[PDB]
């Protein structure tokens, strides 16, 4: 009765570091929201 | 074609003097009308982006967009027509000066030409 | 309905293209970000271009 | 009420206007293809005493 | 691409350095002055293709 | 450079099976060496010996592909006695593709490779016959 | 009445088609001629097109050069 | 083309290969770039002096100056990289990837 | 940095590009390249953070190596003919070295590796400048020596650029990497026609710059740097997302959009030189760019993604600083196909 | 021809400056007026054409297609009225804008004196349809469907462009009249074979040819009602029109190249028809019926005889009308049941008798009952195929049989039997739906009076 729209499950497909994750890139983390890293 | 090296070309002129011997495009040229339409669309999109009444937010701004587009369009049309005139001029001059490379083909009628016939069966 | 239309006609044109382009995209974009490898490849390309195109 | 319903019914006028404008543009496009008027081998005709063109 | 400002305004920003045979200081000649002069006066105003051939 | 290609083209299509096979083997070896060099540069796998093992694997694979291609194409050409025929090249390409699948040891790749390689070899033969240019000179 | 009010005689369409055919045949001939002329000028270089630059001869210094043999 | 020019060319090629190898230590990359500059200077100077093309004697100086400035620029960048990691190691620059 | 210093550095970048364009001496072209590189580095690092510094050092290394190769080519060309004027390259591999140096400056494959990561490191204004203005000088130099170029090398690099851009863009969720791979593909298209007609190269560059400027200005306006951040934009400024989807379709080469004009013309030009296989491969490969543009359009405007509660606050504020020419850029990147024959102006 | 192009453009400002509650009325009225004006195009000559100008020309192959294109917009508006009621005024105006743009592009496509302009508008029709499918689509697969409908098409049409420009480099013109008058035979060669394939497969993908038809069930199932109508009625006929236009240059090569596709069609019309027998979805069944009919049209075009061309034209027009009406009926059921499954809602004749009569007439036309124009086209194609070869009749005959079966199957599963007990929200049919079916069906039974108006230029 309602037009389907994306949900969180569908949205998380575009949240990774890359599309099509593989074993080598499985440990890749998306960059910080602001382009700043901890100085460590 | 590469008319960049064409002799007697001033390095940075939009319109040479010899282009003034060609008829200027009319003010009701369809291309000028399309350029004005492009300006009007730019005005509408400007109104929409700033979150203003699209049709009737700034009429002075929309008029200025249309005027600028028509201005640049008229001058661009003049330059484009000039360039095509140059291309045709060089074409005809080279054909005239090289009669051996463009021989007159013999005129023949279909009554004495034998073309293969392929029936559709 | 099943064997040709939903399985093999789908396997031949669309799915093969999708799989091949996905594999090629993964291969091209899987770069470690190390300029060491990039400049070694640059050296290889320079030698190949000198040795092949003349 | 005139000048009040017009503000709400003015949109209707646009489509007919486009049609008459298109007819005018068709006639203008026709007048630029008159290079063979009354010169074809099939329809070559002598003008009437008060005729300037065969087709307009 | 190439915008020929020097030719349009007659500025000569860098043409003085392009060739050996163009007004060296104290009239010091290049080692191949005559050959380059002959090549230039051969190929002037003729175009690249005809000059190569 | 182009020397290998000239040695391959100098041989007639319907003669000298061994010469064509050897020239194709050399060309395949060169292609495998280049792809191995790029793979090693962009991906240092683990060490010197594993790298040279991977290089040898790729080189032998490509050399085998080229060898089977040339051999099968030339035998088909001689047997059929119809040179300048695209189908003979296609047969060689499919055979070459089949060999690649065998090295891989997966049936799916062999079928895919055979069709794709055969089509490509037939296209190359057609382009040779009709003079199709990949890198055309600037005529106009 | 329909023919009188809405349509026109056959001669109008006939002659308009003749004019259109003339225009487009001329355009096709001009296109072939342009391709041939471009090929010839680019191969030879004796026309106004494809004129690549050469060194200006007004740059050469014609004066004694401290050495008789230039 | 005598053997001196060819030796300078080979020196330039060796410097370029060393630059593109990147064992480690971006400072070595800068050193290879500066070796490339020096080979360019030597080759250009020999060419200009041999041909007696007087007005081009300015060219090496300008060359040197400009590329020397480039070196300064590179050094500054190196310093900041070190100040982020404590070392100028090449592999430390892997936050950005293709 | 200080606004006056930023203006001065930008003017120095533009002055370096103009010096490359207007000069007829190889040394002055090299000087212009050096000046552009020298003034470009602070612009990338205007916003200070480790990522920007790494991007700047990558860019410096690549551009310095390219400048050294270019000077090496100039020296060889002088050695084999005492000429400093930018004309016929007068030699073998000196021309090859010049071509490789200019390809590395442009980002043509296989020298493309620096573009995605340098674009990712820097901000969106820096990315806009890097992907638009930094292509004018090497392309002008290439247009000047187009007759010297060995067609095989340039066509190989152009085909590789198109293939690599198409394949690399498919894997990306970050918008700056998408723009970088799109730039690589469009560079391949631009250089694939240099051996045949430089007017087509300039027209492609102009259209690409217009579309890229519109895309980057839309990205900055709706300050999103990833796919999911852009997926929230419909809930605040849906007209921006609609314009962005239209511009994405335009960049994909779909008629009757503006992005169809370059490819079409380029293909046409090569068919005049009886090259048939290459244009077909180029179009079939540009299908990949169209695919990932369509994926971005799906995630952007054709579907409504989940939003957040805190977006409600954003509903109450407008943009203080507005970008002029953005409407003009969108219009010029979308609705200029009927004015196609204007390219005879030798744009 | 600008007398039709300009008003369709004026439909846009009229829509955007309308009331929030008067957009549908205004759009419907002015679309119907434009259709009435375009009725003028039907008058044709036994000679060449109606050459309006250097840019647009009309023929008796273009005229029925143009009339159907103009007529289809008001019906699309009427059917789109219902499911867009809860949409904001801006988005409803955007939907109407997409429909108007699509009509304008189709109108300019069917005149298209030059082949590159035809190609540009032919591929311009891709964008509004894609947005309609992927934006106002109910299911989650619409996005996937859109991708299919895009890339297939482009995969077929990117080579065509190359071929087209190549032709202009050799002949000098792509103007249809000069291409007709200056035609020359194509020699059998690898280059000519590939140029033939590049010219043909672009239009082969959109018919669609069996084996290249996969995008069609997806695009038809996942699109809204207006999208389905425009896809089945007109957008499938672009390939047939393009083949009729472009085959004048592919002879004598076409006879040699006909076999690979003819088989794929002659066997294909069997397979797809058989697929219609086992289908749990109405929209997929109607899509596969469209595939079968267009396969027969492909055969007719490839045979290349006057009877073939007349039959193909008549079948294209008739199939457009019939498939549009069938999709409308299925949508009226779907808007009540929300299921899109044939077996779920049954016995609808007892509940909705007039809609059952509409279903019967639509299925009878789909079944090719004489003397409907559907059977005129089918019969002309069958006679032409028999003249081509006497064995084709077997295949043709089987298809006819199979067609009848599934048609009546579709009528019996949904209309006859016992109603589903637990469905109690089947309200009586509105005047809107009944008028929609009437306006689909009456032109068919009126065109069966004057067949020569849809039989094409070879009549
Ligand atoms: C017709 C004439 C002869 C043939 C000519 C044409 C030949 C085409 C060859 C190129 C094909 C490319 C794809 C190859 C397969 C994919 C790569 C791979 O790893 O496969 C391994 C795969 C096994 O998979 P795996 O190792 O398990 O996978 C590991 C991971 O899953 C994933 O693996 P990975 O992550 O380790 O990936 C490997 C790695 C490494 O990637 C590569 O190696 C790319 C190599 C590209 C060039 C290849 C050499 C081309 C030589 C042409 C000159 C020929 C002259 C003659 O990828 C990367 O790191 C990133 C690459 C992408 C970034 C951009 C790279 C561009 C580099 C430049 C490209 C070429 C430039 C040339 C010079 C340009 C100058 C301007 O199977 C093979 O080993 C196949 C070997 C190669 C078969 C080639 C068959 C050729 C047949 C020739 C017949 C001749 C007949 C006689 C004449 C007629
Ligand atoms: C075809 C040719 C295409 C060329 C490629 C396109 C080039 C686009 C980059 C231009 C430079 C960067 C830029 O304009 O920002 C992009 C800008 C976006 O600006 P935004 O990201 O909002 O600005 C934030 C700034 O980073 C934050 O700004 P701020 O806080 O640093 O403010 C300083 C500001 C304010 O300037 C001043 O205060 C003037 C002070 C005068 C001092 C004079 C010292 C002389 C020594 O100066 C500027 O924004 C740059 C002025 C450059 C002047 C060049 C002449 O959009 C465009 O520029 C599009 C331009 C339209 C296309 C190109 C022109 C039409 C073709
Ligand atoms: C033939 C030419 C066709 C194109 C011509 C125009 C081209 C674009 C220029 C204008 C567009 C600016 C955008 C503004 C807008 O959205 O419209 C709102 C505005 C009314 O809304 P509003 O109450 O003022 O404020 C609402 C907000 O603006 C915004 O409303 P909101 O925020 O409340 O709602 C948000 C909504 C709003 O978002 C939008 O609607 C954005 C607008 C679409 C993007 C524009 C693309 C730019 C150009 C691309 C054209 C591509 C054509 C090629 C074919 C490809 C097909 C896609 O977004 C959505 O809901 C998301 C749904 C989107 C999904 C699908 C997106 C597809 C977009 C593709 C559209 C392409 C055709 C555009 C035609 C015109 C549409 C206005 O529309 C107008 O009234 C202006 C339109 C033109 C009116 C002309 C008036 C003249 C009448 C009298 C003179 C007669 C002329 C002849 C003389 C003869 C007399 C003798
Ligand atoms: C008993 C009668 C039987 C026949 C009935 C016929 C009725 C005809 C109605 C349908 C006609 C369709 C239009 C056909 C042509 C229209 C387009 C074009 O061809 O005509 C234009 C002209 O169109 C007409 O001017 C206007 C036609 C408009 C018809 C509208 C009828 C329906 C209106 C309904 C309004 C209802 C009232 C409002 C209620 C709210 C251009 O003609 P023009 O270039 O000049 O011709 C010159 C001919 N010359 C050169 C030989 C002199
Ligand atoms: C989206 C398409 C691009 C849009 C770009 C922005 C449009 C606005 C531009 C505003 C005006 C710019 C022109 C500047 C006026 C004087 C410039 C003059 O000095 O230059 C002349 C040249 O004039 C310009 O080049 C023409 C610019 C016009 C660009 C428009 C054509 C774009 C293609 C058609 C798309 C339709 C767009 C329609 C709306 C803009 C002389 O050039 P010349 O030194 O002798 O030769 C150099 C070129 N060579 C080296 C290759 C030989
Ligand atoms: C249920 C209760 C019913 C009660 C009513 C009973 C009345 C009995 C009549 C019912 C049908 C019997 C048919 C009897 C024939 C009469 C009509 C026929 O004679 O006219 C036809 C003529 O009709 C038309 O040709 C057919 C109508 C065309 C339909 C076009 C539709 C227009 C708008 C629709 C939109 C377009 C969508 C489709 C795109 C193509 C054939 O005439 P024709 O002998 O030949 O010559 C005409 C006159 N001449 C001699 C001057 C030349
Ligand atoms: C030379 C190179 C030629 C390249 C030609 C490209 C053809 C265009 C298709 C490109 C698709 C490649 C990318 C791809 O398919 O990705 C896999 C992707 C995964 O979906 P994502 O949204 O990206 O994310 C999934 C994980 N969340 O799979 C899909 O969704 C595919 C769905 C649509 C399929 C489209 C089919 C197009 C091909 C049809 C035939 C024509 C192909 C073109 C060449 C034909 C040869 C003549
Ligand atoms: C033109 C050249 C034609 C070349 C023909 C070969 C193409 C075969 C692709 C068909 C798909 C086969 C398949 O099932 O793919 C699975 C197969 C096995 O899985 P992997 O983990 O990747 O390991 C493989 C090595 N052990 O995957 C592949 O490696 C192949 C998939 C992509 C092939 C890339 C070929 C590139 C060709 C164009 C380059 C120029
Ligand atoms: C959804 C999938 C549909 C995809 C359809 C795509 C296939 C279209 C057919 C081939 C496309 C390219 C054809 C070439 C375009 C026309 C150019 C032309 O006519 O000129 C030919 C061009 O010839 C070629 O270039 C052919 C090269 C083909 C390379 C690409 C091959 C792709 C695979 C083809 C095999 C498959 C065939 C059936 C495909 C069906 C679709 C699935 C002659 O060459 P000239 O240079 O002019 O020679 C004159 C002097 N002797």
């Amino acid at each position: 009765a309602r037009q389907w729209q994306p949900d969180v499950e569908w949205a998380e497909q575009f949240g990774g570091a890359v599309m099509y994750p593989t074993k080598e890139t499985a440990h890749w983390k998306p960059p910080p929201w602001n382009d700043v890293d901890p100085p460590k | 074609t590469m008319m960049s090296g064409r002799p007697g070309r001033v390095p940075l002129q939009f319109l040479p003097n010899e282009a003034r011997s060609l008829p200027p495009p009319k003010l009701t040229d369809p291309r000028l009308v399309y350029m004005g339409f492009l300006g009007y669309c730019s005005g509408l999109i400007d109104n929409a982006i700033r979150r203003r009444p699209v049709v009737s937010a700034g009429l002075h701004r929309q008029l200025l967009y249309v005027t600028s587009f028509v201005f640049f369009g008229y001058y661009l049309l003049k330059r484009q027509d000039y360039m095509y005139a140059l291309r045709d001029h060089d074409m005809f001059a080279y054909v005239k000066s090289h009669p051996e490379d463009f021989p007159e083909k013999d005129k023949k009628t279909y009554g004495e030409i034998l073309e293969e016939f392929h029936p559709v069966r | 309905s099943s064997l040709l239309d939903l399985i093999w006609l789908e396997t031949i044109l669309p799915k093969t293209t999708s799989f091949i382009q996905m594999k090629m995209s993964i291969m091209v974009s899987n770069q470690k970000g190390l300029i060491k490898l990039y400049f070694l490849s640059f050296l290889i390309t320079i030698m190949i271009s000198m040795t092949l195109f003349n | 009420n005139v000048l009040q319903i017009v503000r709400d019914h003015w949109v209707h006028i646009l489509v007919p206007v486009g049609f008459v404008f298109g007819c005018y543009l068709d006639r203008r496009s026709d007048e630029k293809l008159t290079a063979f008027r009354n010169k074809s081998l099939l329809f070559k005709r002598e003008l009437r005493p008060n005729e300037e063109v065969t087709w307009k | 691409p190439f915008f020929d400002v020097q030719k349009r305004l007659g500025l000569d920003l860098d043409r003085w350095m392009t060739i050996q045979s163009a007004e060296q200081p104290h009239k010091i000649p290049g080692r191949c002055h005559a050959f380059e002069k002959e090549w230039i006066e051969c190929a002037h105003g003729i175009g690249g293709i005809r000059a190569e051939k | 450079a182009k020397t290998l290609l000239h040695k391959y083209s100098d041989i007639p299509e319907g003669t000298e099976c061994h010469r064509k096979a050897y020239a194709s083997t050399s060309i395949g070896g060169a292609t495998g060496l280049i792809v191995s060099a790029y793979s090693i540069a962009l991906k240092p796998p683990a060490s010197f010996l594993e790298g040279v093992a991977r290089t040898g694997r790729y080189t032998f694979t490509s050399a085998a592909i080229g060898a089977i291609f040339g051999l099968t194409s030339c035998i088909s050409a001689q047997v059929r006695e119809k040179p300048d025929d695209p189908l003979n090249y296609f047969i060689g390409g499919c055979a070459g593709g089949l060999t690649l699948g065998a090295r891989t040891r997966s049936y799916g790749i062999g079928a895919a490779a055979c069709a794709y390689m055969g089509l490509t070899a037939a296209l190359v033969k057609m382009g040779q016959l009709e003079g199709w240019q990949v890198f055309a000179e600037p005529k106009v | 009445w329909i023919a009188r009010t809405f349509y026109d005689g056959p001669e109008k369409n006939y002659e308009k088609t003749m004019a259109i055919l003339q225009i487009e045949a001329e355009k096709a001939e001009l296109r072939l001629k342009e391709l041939e002329v471009r090929r010839l000028m680019r191969a030879r270089g004796d026309g106004p097109w494809y004129q690549y630059p050469t060194i200006d001869k007004a740059l050469i210094d014609h004066s004694p050069k401290t050495t008789p043999d230039n | 083309m005598p053997l001196v020019y060819m030796n300078i060319i080979m020196a330039f090629a060796i410097a370029l290969a060393g630059l593109l190898m990147y064992r480690s230590h971006l400072m070595s990359s800068l050193l290879c770039l500066e070796g490339m500059m020096l080979s360019l200077f030597i080759m250009s100077t020999l060419i200009i002096l041999n041909t007696h093309f007087t007005l081009a004697n300015m060219m090496p100086i300008i060359l040197l100056v400009f590329a020397a400035c480039e070196a300064a620029l590179g050094l500054s960048l190196l310093v900041m990289v070190s100040n982020t990691y404590g070392t100028d190691y090449v592999q430390n620059l892997n936050l950005l990837q293709c | 940095m200080n606004p006056i210093i930023y203006t001065t550095l930008i003017m120095t970048v533009m002055s370096g590009t103009m010096l490359v364009m207007i000069s007829s001496h190889w040394l002055l072209i090299w000087i212009g390249f050096e000046m552009n590189l020298l003034a470009m580095i602070p612009v990338l690092m205007k916003n200070f953070n480790p990522r920007a510094t790494e991007a700047a050092t990558k860019y410096f290394l690549t551009q310095a190596t390219a400048s050294m190769m270019l000077m090496m080519a100039i020296i060889i060309n002088l050695l084999y003919s005492g000429q400093w004027t930018i004309t016929k390259m007068f030699n073998p591999v000196a021309m090859t070295m010049m071509t490789m140096a200019l390809a590395m400056k442009l980002g043509l494959s296989p020298f493309h590796f620096w573009v995605p990561e340098v674009t990712q490191g820097i901000s969106l204004q820096a990315g806009l400048l890097l992907l638009t203005w930094q292509k004018l000088a090497p392309l002008s130099v290439l247009c000047q020596i187009s007759q010297s170029i060995n067609p095989n090398l340039m066509l190989t690099m152009a085909m590789l650029s198109i293939l690599i851009g198409g394949w690399g863009g498919l894997n990306q969720t970050q918008l700056r990497k998408i723009m970088a791979y799109s730039s690589i593909a469009h560079m391949g298209w631009m250089t694939a026609v240099l051996p045949y007609n430089t007017t087509m190269t300039i027209l492609n560059l102009l259209i690409y710059i217009t579309m890229t400027l519109a895309m980057f200005m839309l990205l900055i306006h709706s300050s999103a740097t990833t796919t999911l951040s852009l997926s929230h934009t419909w809930n605040k400024m849906p007209v921006i997302t609609s314009l962005m989807m239209v511009t994405l379709l335009s960049m994909g080469g779909l008629p009757p959009l503006s992005g169809f004009m370059p490819k079409w013309m380029i293909i046409q030009e090569m068919t005049k030189n009886e090259s048939i296989i290459m244009p077909t491969l180029m179009a079939m490969t540009a299908l990949l760019n169209l695919y990932f543009y369509m994926r971005l359009a799906y995630s952007s405007s054709l579907t409504m993604f989940p939003s957040t509660n805190n977006m409600k606050m954003k509903w109450q504020f407008e943009h203080t600083k507005q970008m002029k020419l953005l409407p003009t850029m969108i219009v010029l990147s979308t609705l200029v196909l009927p004015m196609t024959p204007a390219l005879s102006s030798l744009n | 021809m600008l007398k039709i192009i300009i008003p369709t453009t004026m439909l846009l400002p009229m829509t955007w400056m309308s009331k929030h509650n008067m957009i549908w009325i205004n759009a419907t009225v002015h679309s119907l007026l434009i259709s009435l004006i375009s009725l003028s195009l039907l008058n044709q000559l036994g000679e060449n054409s109606l050459n309006f100008s250097l840019t647009f020309f009309s023929d008796s192959l273009s005229a029925p297609l143009l009339v159907l294109t103009t007529w289809l917009l008001p019906l699309m508006l009427m059917a789109s009225q219902s499911h867009l009621s809860k949409e904001t005024t801006t988005r409803k105006k955007l939907y109407i804008t997409m429909l108007i743009l699509l009509q304008l592009f189709l109108i300019m496509t069917f005149t298209a004196t030059e082949l590159i302009l035809f190609y540009i508008l032919f591929e311009a029709t891709l964008v509004p349809t894609l947005i309609i499918i992927t934006r106002w689509g109910n299911q989650t697969e619409r996005l996937n469907a859109g991708l299919y409908f895009l890339f297939y098409t482009l995969a077929g049409s990117l080579p065509l462009l190359v071929a087209l420009v190549y032709i202009q480099n050799t002949t000098g013109s792509l103007n249809f009249l000069i291409i007709h008058y200056w035609s020359h035979p194509l020699s059998n060669s690898w280059s000519n074979i590939f140029m033939w394939l590049a010219c043909i497969m672009a239009f082969m993908v959109k018919m669609p040819l069996y084996g290249l038809h996969l995008w069609l069930p997806k695009a038809h199932v996942e699109a809204p009602i207006a999208g389905s109508m425009v896809l089945a009625a007109v957008l499938l006929k672009l390939g047939g029109y393009g083949m009729m236009r472009i085959t004048t240059i592919l002879n004598p090569l076409t006879n040699y190249m006909a076999y690979p596709f003819l088989m794929l069609s002659m066997w294909g019309m069997i397979m797809t028809s058989s697929i219609c027998l086992r289908q749990t979805d109405l929209k997929s069944l109607i899509a596969y019926s469209s595939v079968s009919h267009m396969a027969l049209v492909i055969v007719a075009i490839m045979i290349q005889t006057p009877w073939s061309f007349m039959g193909a034209t008549a079948l294209m027009i008739a199939h457009g009308l019939t498939s549009s009406m069938l999709f409308c009926l299925a949508n009226t059921n779907y808007e009540r049941v929300h299921s899109r499954t044939m077996i779920l809602a049954r016995g609808l004749q007892t509940l909705l008798p007039l809609m059952a009569t509409w279903w019967l007439v639509a299925s009878l036309t789909n079944l090719a009952l004489p003397p409907s124009i559907n059977l005129i086209g089918e019969l002309f194609i069958i006679t032409a195929s028999f003249s081509w070869s006497n064995i084709t009749i077997i295949l043709m005959g089987m298809n006819m049989m199979i067609t009848a079966l599934y048609s009546l199957y579709m009528l019996i599963t949904t209309q006859r039997g016992k109603y589903t007990h637990h469905i109690n929200n089947i309200k009586p049919s509105f005047t809107r739906e009944n008028a929609l079916m009437a306006l689909h069906i009456l032109p068919l039974l009126l065109l069966t009076l004057n067949p020569k108006m849809i039989l094409g230029p070879l009549y």
